[PDB]
């Protein structure tokens, strides 16, 4: 009945607040095409970090090989958006 | 019973009679009417039964038959008319000219006063039969069938065949309603054990057993759709028309000599219907469910009480309608993908989204729906049995958990699931098929509200 | 190769009379078909054929059981009679073999 | 643990999935090949234009026409088949032969007494 | 002699309307859910009168409406039987279904066939009131499975999710062994009692009817899923959440245990499946109350919660005390088809999520439903007067006070301290636990189409019970005498069920990692039935028809005996028919043995 | 279809092993059909006994809701797993330790009921007294032969 | 009119005209116990025939 | 669910879908939140220490015993999503997907509503097959002569041209 | 309906005697009497005009007596006409001698229905009434097939007086 | 679907309604005969027996 559906805005200003929250890298300095391993300082293993807060964002946990692909902010935006059929 | 056939006769002339383009139409129109004409017999306001010629009679066990035949004839008349769609006029001809016989030689059967007369005509709706499913299956191996089919129908003939001869030796008649009169009581000798046999068997081979039915997947499996409806209606459950009239003269042995074959059914009822669950082709799985069931009908006749009587008139009748149907209901699907596959197209229910309210309607009927009458058949033939023996339900039951498996995996594997996205060849309905169905239930609709008809000698 | 003629594929017959019924292609003859096809068997058939049904009374003699029935109680149980003697075939008018 | 025929192990364990050898790597490549060739045959044939009819998948008639009509030419007279099929076959219908003959004869004897009080039953 | 049977019917044609009017062509113009919800609110206020009627005057007809067919001394009539179970019930079931349309706008809208849905539970809703007023045993019997096969049909509603046609499929394999038993019974009063229905059929109160009456049990345990066909109730919660409440704690699980009621006599006069009843029935009061504590999904929870409650009415027929079980009947309603009505308002509020582990501070965020839940699962267990006192105390009583067994108490006992150590469960981390769930907050409430149904059976809940208790006529005489640990028994004990709960889950608040005991994994899956069952009988009584019955025996051998076998009879002595070089000098001396034969034949026989 | 597309009969001489595995799209040494002790099965493969649930569930196949692609050859039992029959899906516990907590369970819970049987829970009171000797005459009886001798 | 494109359509009632007068010289072929039978045994008003 | 899986080509991945499903089977245990929090980063060090060790036989002579520990650890019933595999709604609103292509059935009285969105149709289909000989040429010609194929996942090379294979993925059903 | 079927005084009614304090209006008569104007009230008038219209198209019809037609002692064997008449005699019996049937369970249930708790020593008058039908029942028609001819009956009859005075003779 | 359903409800009307309402009218006006004993020799006219108008109309014309 409710639960309106985003505008891949509401997203972008919603996953990059979430990236700030994490305290370890990201000292609001970051972007939306801001790669993790080799411009911010992250390990593989900081990587399935991000990911988690995003499926606790939404619900519906990303399969074992999207999170191997997904590193730039916007890919995150960008996969969300593809499945989820926004920009009607 | 004589106005019913000779107009049936008159549409032999008429496909040959009539226009190209008007053929199906006629001929299909009258059929309708022939069933009418094939219902005023009903005014049976006595047990005093319809003796109308010296050569044709009536009963409350036939005059469902009668009807029916007359009611599949326009039924499968029409669903015959996108399958071969292309063709010869000649042979969009003869295939009516042809099928039209089944219902001109099986009136005079069911309505038969004699055997002879059941005889030449019980092997005379051969004709019809296998000249179709020779001629117009889809498959290399439409052969075999019409070698099964043959040849079982008529290796128990024989036998059948005889001891009417002997009958007429000793008596002289070999009629009906006299030899039910003048019956002796047998001294159960071992040249007389057999007679048993060949009075019943070529019956059992119709009434497929947990044995010799191998003929009956192979011929359902090959035939286009008519040769699969009347094989299933009415020239199968036709022994009992046979098998009823047949045991009257020979009751004071059949109680215990006839063990075996209500056995091997209710051992063979349960089998079929068990590899019923496990099987890909759909137009095999109904030839098994019709074996499950008139494998019941073999566990009644042998009983020879009236409820088990009744448990049959109650069941043939409710399962050929059923069984007739179901097989449109594939071939609502054949049509569409040509091929015999109960996976290929699972997901339906988006694309037919009411001719499953037609499956379904009908695998419910398919198995023990209470109001209905698939139950009451089933239901009686169990309660008959429970007085023969207080442990066949230990038999029974084993069944009607496994009918209520594949009836409805029928409908889970074949309209319920993720579509197959890959099939543009699916025409949502033509208004031809669609109508079958209708013209399958509301008789069964109207036939469960008073079945006072539907049931046999004894009611 | 062996020279039949090819497969013909499928044919996707919903494009000219998208109000195909299913009987024959060109538009005229369904129409005038199934409209055979209803009246003749689908309304007459069921309706007159259901018009009996109902009618067609006392089906093998059963609306004059009820009759007769409560005619044989009342004048069997009223007098002094048992109901349902015990048998048919009275013990006189038999001959039965002796010893 | 203990694996059992049903309820197989996980794939993390039994170990395979680790020897990454250039003799067992090799096979999850070429499978892979094997695969991609022919998955990529049905999506360049799924979403072809023309393609009006469904599409065949042979494999899965190569399982049904090789469950019906082609088994018993593979067939072979065994003991363990042989033997098996009789007591398939015959056996439960020899089983119950004793079971509802004396269920009858036992109820005969009874019956020619009175014993077996026949209650307010007409079904025969 | 004349409202009475006119308004019974009447009904009926009401719930017919809704139905024969969905195939008109007019559907699709009007709001047909709330005509028919419309329609079953006049129902209600029509079978009222009914049930005034009873409680004044005690009147029990017997109506026919219908002759169907003649049969050898069985005339075959429709009839309605009516006394103290089909006049209460027959409102209950039918007010409630009151309290699910108006739900079942709100839940599912978003839909595009809900008119399609709404039909389907008034074929339902139709079908429980048949089994429930029908006189005969078959009319009852229409009542047994067109309500299993039409919960088929809503249970599998999402008709991808194979999984949830397996899990309505599942239960028919278990309803279509619940018909067995049935079938066993109905045919051996037949042929025992030529009759079909309960009438006459008293009157075999000395026949030692053993086997008809265990068969009962088999239905009994098919619709009232209690041990030996538990599993498929709470793997059908796959369906949606209404007809959870609708079907599986109202309308379906009491088919069983309701039947057994309306043969109450007979279960009396014997001594054995009297106590089976207990034996039986009191197991799934204990089992399914442990596999219910560390379960997650809440439509799961409530299931399970049904099958203890199913079996502690069963626990009623532990001895003759039936009519308790009726009076729990009504009640276990206007609880459960609260719960999954109150679940729904949470679930679909938010997401399709509903399982506990992500939500923990239902109390703020909807202080309506956090209040209402509690009159559910407080007046559930053992509140001292909410309706699960005036049921849970007349059982209780009995219990520890008739002569029936030992076990059988303190599983039930130890069970009756655990319908609160669940329920403490599901009102701790649903309505405590300060929260967990994602952060998109979508919560609609105060829709008028959602409290006033909610309301109700809040009203009904904690009014109907006392309201039962005394207008009703009394039987199953109470004792009442019960020393000072007896009668205070049900009311400390479910307190003591909420203390351990409490400490329980307080202290898994502590930072502590916890061990996967037995305990707690048995009980988390199921006690393992399905597990095990679910993949040996499909791959022996499955497998089991292949390799013995098509691929060898219909297929490869029979094949060969009569057909193939006699084919290679003839061929072979086919090709030593003709199989002969066109000579002379081989046909001649072949004719003049012959020739010989003729000679030896005639010269013998003279 | 082609004769020579469809299945053969248990091919011997091991070259012919790779008209097999290439008639059916698989790799050689996978490929190793039924012991062909009996039964029909000819040069069908083993294909060893997965359930269609461990599949990974993601990866849109070529057949959705079947988890398996426009050929990788089927599994001879496709009836029994695929995901509405059948899971073979490893389970957190095993299967004769499984098996036995049950049955384990059962046996030791029908041992109390024979125990409670013995022992029942009853109320130390007497029975009922009822009005008259049994009543005779609404419990079931024939009063118009004697009246009977029991009284309190 | 033209060709009689469309005729055939008395053809089968002909037959159940014909049917019914085949059914009926069946009738009066047999016409035999016309009133001898143990059951009716009514002799009739004045008038002649029963069947 | 866009990429294939291929082998796991290396130890990485398999740890961090180890860490990724082993983590997920933590929050079942630890349903309270504050106390989720705790054992991860401590779970986090069991990993952070013998970060790199290189000892291929000691890396999987950990990472194989890892399992035969967790696995008599992990939750039975975990947390998965609605809409993920196992779960609640992974199948729900699959009875409404309808494949796209049955929508050329509609006759006039059913699309004589709305002429645009056919109007759109034609010029999509336009696109369509107008784009497939050139599409599949690419997949010709793209260098496959052997051996590695893992689907070759092709572009759209720089041109006024569409990519390869896209009805698929494109043009299908929305969720809900 | 006639009077053979037990219509035992239809109302043993008890009477309207009220005692509540600050007595209430109670809602059945304060709506059956609202009932019997409003659709007994129309009802009634429709069937008092329905009838009106009967008596002037007045129609009449019969029951079809029947008569004796000799059973089959005294008929022929072979003589297929005397045991024909015979013969659909008996089942033109084997009828009434079964709707008899459906009467007694028609009325062997509707007592205790009418008797509720009492349910036995208020009944026993119908139900020895039953039994002593049964016992004829199954004395004439148990063994038999669906094949039941008059033949089978009266052998059924005949084997049974041969124990009648096979037992009368020690 | 919808068609077939617009047709299936009609042509069942044009003869359903002809029928129900005209069989509602001879109820009405007519019907439903009553018992009677004979007039001590009458020869009832073969329809005498049956109850029902139509019933014992189509007696007349038939059978």
């Amino acid at each position: 009945s409710d639960a309106p559906p985003l505008t891949l805005d509401g997203i972008k200003d919603r996953v990059l607040y979430v990236l700030k929250l994490y305290d370890k890298i990201d000292p609001e300095k970051l972007s939306v095409n801001s790669h993790f391993m080799k411009d911010l300082g992250l390990d593989s293993l900081d990587q399935v970090e991000i990911i988690m807060a995003m499926e606790d964002e939404f619900g519906f946990e990303i399969p074992d090989i999207d999170a191997e692909k997904l590193m730039c902010p916007q890919e995150i935006v960008d996969y969300i958006a593809d499945k989820k059929d926004v920009y009607e | 019973m004589l106005k019913i056939i000779l107009p049936s006769l008159m549409l032999l002339p008429l496909t040959w009679l009539s226009s190209p383009k008007k053929t199906w139409t006629n001929v299909t129109s009258y059929s309708f009417l022939i069933s009418l004409t094939s219902l005023t017999l009903l005014w049976q306001t006595d047990e005093n039964y319809k003796n109308f010629s010296n050569m044709f009679s009536s009963d409350p066990l036939s005059t469902p038959l009668i009807i029916l035949t007359a009611w599949l004839l326009p039924l499968m008349l029409m669903a015959s008319q996108n399958h071969l769609k292309k063709d010869n006029n000649v042979l969009q001809k003869l295939y009516i000219s042809m099928l039209i016989s089944l219902q001109i030689l099986l009136i005079m059967t069911f309505s038969a006063t004699e055997l002879i007369m059941f005889y030449i005509l019980f092997e005379a709706t051969l004709i019809p039969t296998l000249i179709i499913i020779t001629r117009w299956g889809n498959q290399t191996e439409r052969l075999n069938a019409g070698i099964y089919f043959l040849f079982y129908t008529l290796i128990g003939s024989i036998p059948l065949l005889i001891a009417l001869i002997l009958i007429q030796n000793h008596v002289g008649t070999l009629n009906l309603m006299i030899l039910s009169f003048t019956t002796h009581t047998l001294d159960a000798s071992w040249s007389n054990n057999l007679l048993w046999l060949a009075c019943m068997m070529a019956f059992l081979i119709k009434m497929p057993l947990y044995g010799v039915h191998l003929w009956l997947p192979k011929a359902h499996v090959e035939a286009p759709i008519a040769g699969s409806m009347i094989l299933a209606a009415i020239l199968l459950k036709l022994g009992s028309y046979g098998m009823i009239r047949i045991s009257i003269i020979l009751d004071p042995l059949t109680k215990y000599m006839a063990y075996p074959f209500i056995l091997l059914s209710l051992w063979g009822m349960i089998m079929t219907s068990s590899i019923c669950l496990r099987q890909t082709d759909l137009k095999s799985l109904i030839a098994y469910s019709s074996v499950s069931h008139m494998a019941l009908v073999i566990a009644s006749i042998m009983i020879q009480t009236p409820w088990s009587f009744m448990g049959a008139t109650m069941l043939m009748i409710a399962h050929g309608l059923t069984s007739s149907l179901l097989f449109c209901l594939a071939n609502s699907n054949y049509e569409r993908i040509h091929s015999r596959t109960m996976i290929m197209a699972r997901g339906l229910q988006m694309v037919f989204p009411l001719m499953a309210t037609w499956w379904l309607m009908a695998s419910l009927a398919n198995l023990a729906l209470p109001p209905s009458i698939n139950l009451m058949g089933e239901l009686f033939i169990t309660m008959s049995l429970f007085s023969w023996s207080n442990f066949t339900i230990i038999l029974m039951g084993i069944n009607i958990i496994i009918t209520g498996m594949y009836s409805m995996y029928m409908i889970i594997t074949t309209q319920r699931g993720k579509l197959t996205n890959h099939m543009i060849n699916l025409q949502p309905s033509h208004t031809r098929e669609l109508t079958l169905m209708a013209l399958h239930m509301i008789p069964l609709i109207l036939l469960t509200t008073s079945p006072k008809l539907i049931t046999g000698l004894t009611m | 190769q062996w020279q039949e003629d090819p497969e013909p594929e499928d044919e996707n017959v919903y494009a000219k009379n998208p109000d195909f019924h299913g009987y024959d292609s060109d538009p005229v003859v369904d129409v005038w078909n199934m409209r055979a096809v209803f009246f003749f068997g689908f309304s007459i058939v069921l309706v007159f054929g259901t018009t009996f049904v109902a009618y067609v009374p006392d089906y093998r003699m059963q609306e004059w059981a009820r009759r007769e029935a409560e005619r044989l109680v009342k004048y069997r149980e009223v007098n002094g009679l048992p109901i349902m003697e015990s048998n048919y075939f009275d013990p006189s008018k038999i001959q039965l073999p002796e010893d | 643990y203990k694996p059992a025929p049903l309820a197989t192990l996980p794939s993390t364990l039994d170990p395979a999935e680790y020897d990454v050898s250039p003799e067992t790597r090799r096979a999850q490549v070429e499978r892979l090949s094997i695969r991609a060739r022919l998955k990529r045959e049905y999506l360049l044939q799924y979403n072809d234009p023309k393609r009006v009819s469904h599409i065949e998948d042979p494999a899965l008639i190569r399982w049904t026409y090789a469950r019906s009509a082609n088994i018993y030419p593979n067939f072979r007279p065994t003991p363990k088949n042989s033997l098996l099929g009789a007591v398939a076959g015959f056996g439960p219908l020899i089983f119950w032969y004793y079971v509802f003959k004396t269920d009858r004869d036992r109820k005969e004897r009874l019956i020619q007494e009175g014993k077996l009080d026949r209650k307010f039953n007409i079904s025969y | 002699m004349n409202i009475f049977t006119t308004s019974i019917l009447l009904i009926f044609i009401l719930l017919l309307s809704p139905i024969l009017i969905s195939m008109s062509n007019l559907i699709k113009h009007i709001n047909f859910p709330l005509y028919t919800t419309t329609s079953i609110k006049f129902s209600f206020i029509i079978s009222l009168l009914p049930l005034l009627m009873f409680f004044h005057n005690n009147m029990e007809y017997m109506i026919t409406t219908w002759h169907w067919v003649t049969m050898n001394s069985m005339e075959l009539k429709m009839s309605f039987k009516t006394d103290f179970f089909s006049i209460l019930f027959t409102s209950v079931a039918l007010f409630v279904t009151w309290s699910i349309m108006q739900f079942s706008s709100w839940y599912m809208h978003s839909d595009p066939n809900i008119n399609r849905f709404i039909k389907y539970l008034t074929l339902f809703l139709i079908t429980m009131l048949i089994l429930t007023s029908a006189n005969n045993m078959f009319q009852l019997f229409i009542g047994w499975e067109g309500v299993g096969i039409m919960s088929f049909l809503l249970i599998g509603w999402w008709y991808g999710r194979t999984d949830a046609n397996t899990a309505a499929l599942q239960a028919i394999l278990y309803n279509r062994i619940g018909d067995i038993g049935f079938i066993l019974a109905m045919v051996w009063f037949s042929l025992n009692m030529n009759s079909w229905e309960l009438q006459q059929i008293m009157f075999s109160n000395n026949n030692d009817n053993l086997i008809p009456l265990m068969g009962l049990l088999i239905a009994a345990t098919g619709k009232s899923a209690q041990f030996g066909l538990h599993p498929w109730l709470p793997s059908a919660m796959e369906g949606p959440t209404p007809v959870s409440a609708l079907l599986h704690s109202s309308t379906m699980v009491v088919a069983g245990i309701f039947l057994l009621v309306r043969f109450h006599p007979l279960t009396t006069n014997n001594n054995f499946i009297l106590t089976t009843m207990l034996c039986l029935g009191a197991l799934t009061t204990l089992f399914t109350a442990i596999c219910a504590l560390t379960q997650n999904d809440i439509k799961k929870i409530i299931a399970f919660s049904t099958s203890s409650q199913l079996g502690l009415m069963m626990v009623t027929l532990g001895m003759n005390q039936p009519h308790l079980a009726f009076l729990h009947i009504c009640t276990h309603a206007f609880f459960k088809a609260m719960l999954f009505m109150c679940s729904g308002s949470i679930i679909h509020s938010l997401a399709d999520e509903q399982d506990i582990r992500k939500m923990g501070n239902i109390t703020k965020i909807m202080p309506f439903t956090s209040s209402c839940l509690v009159i559910g699962s407080l007046a559930l267990t053992g509140m001292p007067f909410l309706t699960g006192f005036y049921s849970k105390d007349l059982i209780i009583e009995a219990i520890n006070t008739c002569n029936t067994n030992a076990w059988a108490l303190l599983i039930t006992l130890i069970a009756t301290s655990m319908t609160a150590m669940y329920s403490m469960r599901i009102i701790y981390f649903v309505t405590m636990t300060k929260p967990r769930f994602p952060p998109l907050i979508s919560i609609n409430e105060n829709d008028p189409d959602l409290m006033n149904p909610i309301k109700r059976l809040a009203f009904g809940s904690i009014f109907a019970g006392f309201v039962i208790s005394y207008n009703i006529p009394p039987t199953s005489i109470p004792v009442l005498t019960m020393p000072w640990f007896l009668k205070t028994t049900a009311l400390i004990i479910s307190v003591l069920g909420f203390l351990i709960a409490l400490e329980l889950n307080n202290l898994t608040m502590k930072l502590s990692m916890n061990k996967a005991n037995p305990y707690s994994s048995f009980s988390t899956l199921l006690g393992f039935f399905p597990s095990i069952i679910h993949r040996i009988t499909p791959m022996k009584s499955l497998n089991l028809s292949l390799k013995t019955s098509l691929t060898l025996l219909d297929l490869i051998w029979l094949e060969k005996t009569i057909p193939k076998s006699t084919s290679t009879l003839h061929t072979n002595m086919t090709t030593l028919t003709t199989n002969q070089k066109g000579l002379i000098k081989l046909y001649f001396m072949s004719f003049l043995i012959n020739i010989i034969l003729i000679i030896i034949l005639y010269s013998i026989n003279l | 279809m082609t004769k020579d597309m469809l299945p053969g009969s248990y091919p011997r001489t091991p070259e012919e092993r790779a008209a097999a595995a290439k008639k059916y799209n698989m790799r050689v040494e996978d490929y190793e059909p039924y012991p062909d002790d009996g039964m029909g099965y000819g040069d069908y493969p083993m294909l060893p006994n997965r359930s269609q649930h461990e599949r990974d569930p993601w990866y849109q196949w070529d057949h959705s809701e079947l988890r398996m692609n426009w050929g990788e050859p089927i599994h001879w039992d496709l009836d029994m797993y695929i995901r509405n029959r059948v899971d073979t899906s490893p389970t957190p516990v095993s299967w004769d330790v499984m098996c036995k907590h049950l049955f384990g369970f059962v046996a030791f819970m029908v041992f109390m009921f024979w125990v409670g049987h013995v022992f029942p829970s009853y109320q130390p009171v007497g029975p009922k007294q009822y009005p008259y000797n049994n009543l005779y005459l609404e419990r079931g009886g024939d009063p118009t032969k004697e009246p009977e001798p029991v009284v309190h | 009119q033209l060709l009689r494109e469309h005729w055939v359509h008395i053809l089968v009632p002909a037959g159940f005209v014909f049917g019914c007068y085949l059914d009926r010289k069946d009738d009066e072929k047999l016409t035999a116990f016309r009133n001898k039978s143990m059951l009716f045994q009514r002799e009739l008003r004045p008038n002649e025939e029963v069947t | 669910a866009f990429c294939a899986p291929p082998a796991y080509l290396t130890h990485q991945q398999k740890v961090l879908r180890l860490y990724k499903r082993a983590l997920r089977h933590l929050e079942s245990w630890c349903i309270h939140r504050d106390k989720y929090r705790y054992f991860a980063c401590l779970m986090r060090a069991r990993f952070e220490e013998h970060k790199n060790e290189k000892d291929m036989m000691r890396a999987t002579q950990l990472l194989r015993e890892a399992e035969e520990e967790f696995w008599q650890n992990q939750h039975p019933q975990p947390y998965i999503f609605p809409d993920s595999p196992g779960g609640t709604s992974f199948e729900r609103y699959e009875c409404y997907k309808v494949p796209e292509w049955c929508l050329d059935y509609w006759h006039p009285s059913e699309k004589a509503m709305y002429p645009d969105y056919f109007s759109k149709r034609e010029q999509w289909k336009k696109l369509r097959m107008e784009s497939w000989d050139r599409e599949v040429k690419q997949l010709q010609e793209e260098t496959s002569p052997d051996g590695i194929m893992t689907e070759a996942l092709p572009p759209a090379r720089r041109e006024g041209d569409l990519p390869p294979l896209w009805w698929h993925i494109v043009t299908r059903p929305r969720e809900r | 309906d006639s009077w053979d079927k037990d219509v035992y005084p239809e109302p043993p009614s008890r009477t309207p005697a009220p005692s509540p304090q600050t007595s209430l209006p109670n809602p059945i008569t304060y709506l059956t009497k609202a009932y019997d104007l409003v659709v007994d009230w129309p009802v009634t008038l429709v069937r008092e005009f329905i009838e009106r219209q009967h008596a002037k198209n007045r129609t009449y019809y019969y029951h079809r007596q029947y008569r004796r037609v000799p059973d089959i002692t005294e008929c022929k064997e072979g003589d297929v006409l005397c045991i024909y008449e015979a013969e659909m005699q008996w089942r033109r019996d084997f009828k009434v001698d079964q709707e008899i049937m459906n009467i007694i369970q028609e009325r062997l249930k509707a007592c205790q229905q009418r008797e509720g708790e009492n349910y036995q020593q208020n009944c026993a008058k119908e139900l020895e009434q039953f039994t002593k039908v049964t016992k004829a029942y199954q004395d004439r028609y148990l063994d038999l097939g669906a094949y039941y001819s008059a033949r089978k009956c009266l052998a059924k009859q005949k084997q049974r007086m041969l124990e009648e005075r096979k037992a009368a003779r020690q | 679907d919808a068609r077939f359903l617009r047709l299936m409800k009609f042509y069942l009307m044009l003869t359903g309604i002809p029928v129900i309402i005209g069989i509602t009218l001879v109820n009405i006006f007519i019907g439903e005969a009553e018992l009677a004993e004979i007039p001590e020799g009458y020869i009832p006219e073969h329809w005498e027996y049956y109850k029902h108008p139509i019933s014992r109309w189509i007696a007349r014309n038939f059978y």
